[PDB]
């Protein structure tokens, strides 16, 4: 209904070199923990590293479009 | 003892050393607190009169105070009663005490927001990132009902459902109420709420730097002036032989 | 023997108006004193503010 | 003859600030004497003006402080001056003490030992001041420190419960800390006058450690203007913190009211106590931590007894200079460790730095002065 | 060339200590207005459109 | 206290002094000043620098070892 | 002096602060009170100098 | 405590609950009166015997 500038520029940060490298390390963890459903390992570490690299790019460009 | 995610630094317009708050964004941010946040969060240390000459006129702030009812009394019969708000009233508390608050929020306690920007590491960078940072739990994390995954919150499990979203309110000046906009405006207002002296200290800070840039070399020159008697003195030793 | 005592040369330290040993120092006394006291007056004007 | 010299009142001011023979070569490290005097006065003025609006009761102690920064005219500038003035106080104290170690000023026994008493009472003053706003760190900082006194054998609990006025940090503890935080700065100022009484008996040391009676200058105008300039730099440093970063040195937890049930995650002191907080947590034993924590400051009273060098100042002692800066960097390590959680590898580093602190002062630095004597053949 | 400005400033204002003080207290009066006026003009310019006095006219009546 | 005229004994020492209103308060401030500051630092840099560098190494290692200790391993 | 328009909360608090600070200012002035006294010594009931009998 | 809502009752709290608070308060209130007894004798001694010449 509305175009939130966050989600639009989020996709611009996701398609960067250092961000995609962190995604596949999480997807490797998403495939690691779902396979053997007998463990207690979680993929929190691989997610926060992805968010750390993504949101650093978001902060540099987001505020140029808002009032 | 969990993993931590620290917030990045957003380029707020009040970040710079001499940079004031944006008072139009303050005005919009108050509307977010009133419409969205005030139903769960108190702000016990801000009163309607503090708005006057910051983001609303006196007449505007009076009309705003009169939109709520507050308790007063006793009257001559010893009874409490309700009257319209005035400029001197503090913002209504949503709950009489924290025990009622926990019961209304699945056992969690929404903190007072008067000082939230100053009471949390990262300030508005943290608050902005929390509100706008919700996402699905990673694989292998299953939170009990009542709690919500938020990677910026300590422990990553927060008892507050996402409170803002597109078109959560309409702004008086027509600004598109996107989630990021709403977060940005409410964070700016909360900075003002926690540090109303923000703009004035920077104005003072500028005058202090200018006066120091004058007075320091002049006072230095006075020091060197007096000391020059000593700094250029010459000694000679003439013992009898 | 005290007639051997010459005063050392302060040319490295003297102000420009006081370099010439054949020109009277009275010609620049008011200007030199005025400058250092203008520094003091401006300093007091700053602290007063 | 001269009114300034013969009047009973002016002769004390004259023989202290005007005609005092002072060395011609004392450097900027001698400015911190007057700056400490200014900080003490500055803390008393702002401290008094805060007491006209602060209330020492738990139900309003937190909000009375809020009332100052919001409603009181220029209350916010008066508070942050007080909070940051305390930090500037401790900057100057540590430069002031370090100047005395490096240059040998501790050989003035009476002046130095009264200085140690001044350091302790200023620390006790700031410790009680931090309790008054009654924030999270105000409460829990008071809890973890006062609980150390229970480790004293056979009178521990009775002493702790007497200082508390109950069974924990509570209403009675908050009120008396305000009274003690009020009385002490005047007791401090009186001891600072005795600090000067013993000093003027001998005059100042100088960077060389050699007597300067052959070359003295009057304190006025040479060091009146030099202390004024130094005081101007002090106001620059203070106002930069007050007007551009008033929350840099403070902890955000203190902006949350006290809560005896909910504990903050990381209980860290102000920066000027981190070195001693690290020494406390590096010792596993409880009573041993208190003794080491008290010995961390009382060791200063032993430096005159551990002076081995035939020379007074470290200016002509390279092997002692290196050990002196090893003490600073080791103290900068304890400061760093103090603001970090008690986990690997900070536990081991904090223990090494703690032993290195007492080893440098008790063993290594005295031994260097003896080696230096042999190299000069005396 | 007549004597420099600093020379006429000395003999006319700074020689007597009483006039030296009258110069300072009068110089303090005009310096305060000129410095506060100019300094505020720098603060508002750097923060154009953000302070309340800029958005004041929108909510007149 | 101690007074001028009662301090110590000095003989055969002459001192020449210039009035401050006849000399510059900043004589060769950058010409001689900057070479003298380089001399003053070079003569003391080897006394002060190593321990603060040793701290900077411990500070850097201990902060690296701290973060990598809590990160998970395949075990 | 009131901090308002009458004796009120602000008047009560500052009076406590002033009632605290003054007795120490008093004690310091009492030391100067003795400084000037010892310059001359005490008077006595007769008003005649007592240097001949101390 | 220097607040109107508890200034009166904090004084009551001393004379009732605090150990030997009542003896400490009345010493303070009556000590002030003894202070003024001594002050007036002290001043009157100075007028009668001429000590004001200092
Ligand atoms: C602001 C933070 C200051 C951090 C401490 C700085 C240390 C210092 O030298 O202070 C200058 C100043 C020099 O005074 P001094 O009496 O002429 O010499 C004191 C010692 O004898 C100094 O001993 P020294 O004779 O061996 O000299 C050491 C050298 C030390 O100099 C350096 O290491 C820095 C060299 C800068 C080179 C330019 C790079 C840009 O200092 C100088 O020679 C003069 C420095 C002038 C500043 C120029 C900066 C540009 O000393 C102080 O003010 C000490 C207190 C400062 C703490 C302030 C914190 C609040
Ligand atoms: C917490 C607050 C702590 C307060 C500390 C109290 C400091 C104090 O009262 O002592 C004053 C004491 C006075 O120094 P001084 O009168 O020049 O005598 C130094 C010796 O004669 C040594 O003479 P020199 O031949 O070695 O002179 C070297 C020259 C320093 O050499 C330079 O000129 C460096 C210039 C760097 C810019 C490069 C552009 C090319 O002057 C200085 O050492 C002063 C350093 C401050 C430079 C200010 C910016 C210029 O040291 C200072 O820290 C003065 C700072 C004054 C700030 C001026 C800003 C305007
Ligand atoms: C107990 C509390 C713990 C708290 C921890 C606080 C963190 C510490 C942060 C470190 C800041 C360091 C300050 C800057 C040091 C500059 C030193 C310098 O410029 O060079 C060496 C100088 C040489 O000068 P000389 O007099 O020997 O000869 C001069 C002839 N041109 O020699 C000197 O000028 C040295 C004079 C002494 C300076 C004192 C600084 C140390 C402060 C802490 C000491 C605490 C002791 C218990
Ligand atoms: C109730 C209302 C009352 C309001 C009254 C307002 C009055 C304002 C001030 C005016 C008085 C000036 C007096 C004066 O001018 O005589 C002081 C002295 C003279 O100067 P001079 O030696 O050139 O001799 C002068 C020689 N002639 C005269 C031949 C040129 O001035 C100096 O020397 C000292 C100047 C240095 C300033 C810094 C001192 C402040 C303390 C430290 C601040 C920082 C930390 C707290
Ligand atoms: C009820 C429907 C709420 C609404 C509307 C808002 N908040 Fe909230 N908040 C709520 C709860 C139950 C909690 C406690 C969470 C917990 O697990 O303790 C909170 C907490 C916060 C916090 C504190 C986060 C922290 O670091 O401790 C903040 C900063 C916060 N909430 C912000 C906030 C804002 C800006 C809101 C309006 C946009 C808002 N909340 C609304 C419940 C509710
Ligand atoms: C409120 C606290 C203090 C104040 C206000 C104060 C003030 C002063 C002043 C004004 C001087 C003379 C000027 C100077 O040397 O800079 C001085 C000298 C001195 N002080 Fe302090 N001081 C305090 C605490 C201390 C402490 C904590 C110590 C050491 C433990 C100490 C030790 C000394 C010594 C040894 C001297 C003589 C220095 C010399 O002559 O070179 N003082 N102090
Ligand atoms: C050596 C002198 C002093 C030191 C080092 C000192 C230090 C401190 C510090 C660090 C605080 C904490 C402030 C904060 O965190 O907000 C504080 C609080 C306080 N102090 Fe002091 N102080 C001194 C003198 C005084 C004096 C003399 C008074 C009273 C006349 C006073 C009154 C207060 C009050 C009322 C508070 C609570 C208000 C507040 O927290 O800002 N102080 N003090
Ligand atoms: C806190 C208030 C005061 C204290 C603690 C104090 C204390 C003293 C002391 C100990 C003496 C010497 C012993 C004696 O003469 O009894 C003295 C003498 C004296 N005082 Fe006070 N005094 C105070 C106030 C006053 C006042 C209000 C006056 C008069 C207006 C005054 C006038 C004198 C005089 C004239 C003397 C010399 C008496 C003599 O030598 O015969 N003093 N005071
Ligand atoms: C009331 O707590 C105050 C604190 C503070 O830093 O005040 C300035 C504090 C806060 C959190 C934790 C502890 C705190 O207090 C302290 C107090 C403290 O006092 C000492 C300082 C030096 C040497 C010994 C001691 C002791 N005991 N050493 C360390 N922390």
């Amino acid at each position: 209904e509305l175009v939130d500038p966050l989600t639009t520029v989020r996709e611009q940060c996701e398609q960067l070199e250092k961000c995609v490298k962190a995604r596949e390390r999480l997807e490797l963890c998403d495939e690691r923990v779902s396979s053997r459903s007998q463990t207690e390992e979680d993929c929190t570490e691989e997610l926060l590293d992805f968010l750390h690299a993504r949101d650093h790019c978001v902060a540099h460009k987001l505020f140029n479009s808002l009032k | 003892s969990d993993l931590e995610l620290h917030p990045p630094s957003y380029p707020w317009s009040h970040r710079g050393l001499l940079s004031s708050l944006d008072h139009t964004s303050i005005r919009r941010g108050f509307q977010v607190y009133k419409q969205v946040c005030s139903s769960c969060h108190s702000m016990d240390y801000v009163a309607y009169r503090h708005l006057v000459g910051v983001c609303y006129t006196e007449d505007e702030a009076k009309a705003l105070a009169e939109e709520v009812e507050v308790q007063d009394g006793p009257n001559e019969d010893g009874e409490m009663f309700m009257r319209p708000g005035k400029l001197s009233d503090y913002f209504p508390k949503p709950y009489p005490n924290p025990e009622a608050a926990r019961a209304a929020n699945n056992g969690a306690l929404p903190p007072d927001l008067s000082y939230i920007v100053r009471a949390r590491h990262g300030g508005e960078d943290y608050v902005f990132s929390l509100l706008t940072g919700y996402c699905e739990p990673p694989t292998g994390v299953s939170l009990r009902e009542g709690l919500y995954f938020n990677p910026y919150f300590p422990g990553q499990a927060i008892g507050m459902a996402p409170p803002i979203y597109n078109e959560v309110l309409e702004f008086d000046d027509g600004t598109p109420a996107t989630m990021s906009q709403v977060a940005k405006d409410v964070c700016t207002f909360l900075r003002w709420a926690a540090e109303p002296e923000h703009d004035h200290r920077k104005r003072m800070g500028l005058k202090m730097l200018l006066m120091m840039g004058l007075l320091l070399p002049l006072v230095y020159a006075m020091k060197r002036h007096k000391w020059s008697v000593l700094k250029s003195r010459k000694l000679a030793y003439r013992p009898p032989k | 023997s005290h007639t051997d005592i010459k005063v050392p040369d302060f040319s490295d330290y003297r102000r420009p108006e006081v370099l010439d040993s054949t020109k009277s120092s009275k010609e620049s006394s008011e200007a030199r004193k005025g400058f250092s006291y203008l520094v003091t007056a401006t300093t007091t004007v700053g602290v007063a503010y | 003859t001269n009114i300034r010299k013969s009047h009973p009142l002016m002769k004390i001011v004259n023989n202290a600030f005007i005609d005092l023979p002072a060395p011609s070569n004392i450097s900027s490290w001698w400015n911190f004497g007057s700056l400490l005097g200014i900080c003490l006065i500055l803390q008393i003025l702002t401290g008094l003006f805060l007491a006209m609006h602060y209330t020492s009761d738990t139900t309003t102690a937190f909000s009375s402080v809020t009332h100052i920064c919001r409603d009181v005219n220029y209350g916010w500038i008066i508070r942050y001056m007080h909070a940051n003035g305390a930090s500037m106080f401790f900057i100057c104290l540590y430069m002031h003490v370090g100047r005395g170690l490096y240059y040998g000023s501790y050989t003035f026994l009476e002046t130095w030992n009264i200085g140690v008493i001044l350091l302790l009472t200023v620390m006790a003053t700031a410790f009680m001041g931090y309790v008054l706003p009654w924030g999270q760190m105000s409460f829990w900082g008071a809890t973890v420190i006062t609980n150390l006194l229970s480790a004293i054998p056979y009178i521990g609990t009775n002493l702790v419960e007497w200082i508390w006025g109950g069974f924990s940090v509570d209403k009675a503890t908050l009120t008396r800390f305000f009274a003690f935080h009020f009385i002490l700065p005047f007791i401090i100022m009186a001891i600072a006058m005795v600090h000067l009484l013993f000093l003027h008996e001998t005059g100042s040391n100088n960077p060389t450690g050699i007597s300067s009676d052959v070359d003295k200058i009057p304190f006025h105008p040479y060091y009146t203007i030099k202390d004024i300039l130094g005081a101007l730099l002090l106001i620059l440093a203070l106002m930069l913190l007050v007007l551009f970063a008033p929350d840099l040195l403070g902890d955000p937890d203190n902006y949350t009211p006290a809560n005896p049930l909910n504990t903050p995650p990381h209980i860290k002191p102000e920066w000027y106590f981190l070195f001693a907080y690290a020494i406390l947590r590096s010792i596993p034993n409880k009573l041993g931590g208190v003794l080491a924590l008290a010995f961390s400051i009382l060791i200063l009273a032993l430096i005159p007894l551990l002076h081995t060098s035939k020379q007074r100042s470290m200016m002509f002692r390279p092997l002692s200079q290196c050990l002196f800066w090893a003490l600073v960097a080791d103290l900068l390590t304890l400061t760093w460790i103090g603001g970090q959680p008690v986990e690997h590898p900070y536990i081991t580093i904090g223990q090494l730095a703690s032993v290195l602190y007492f080893l440098l002062i008790l063993v290594l630095m005295p031994t260097a002065g003896t080696i230096e004597n042999k190299l000069l053949k005396w | 060339v007549a004597p420099t400005l600093t020379a006429r400033l000395y003999s006319l204002l700074f020689r007597r200590t009483s006039t030296f003080a009258l110069t300072i207290v009068v110089g303090a009066l005009f310096f305060e207005r000129a410095f506060d006026q100019g300094a505020d003009a720098i603060y508002e310019h750097i923060n154009e459109g953000k302070l309340w006095k800029h958005i004041k006219h929108k909510y007149e009546n | 206290g101690r007074q001028f005229g009662h301090l110590t004994r000095v003989r055969h020492v002459i001192t020449y002094s210039l009035s401050p209103f006849e000399q510059r308060a900043f004589p060769h401030y950058f010409s001689k000043g900057i070479p003298n500051v380089l001399r003053r630092t070079r003569a003391c840099i080897l006394r002060v620098a190593p321990p603060f560098v040793a701290f900077y190494l411990v500070y850097t290692w201990g902060t690296q070892e701290f973060e990598k200790s809590k990160r998970k391993n395949p075990a």
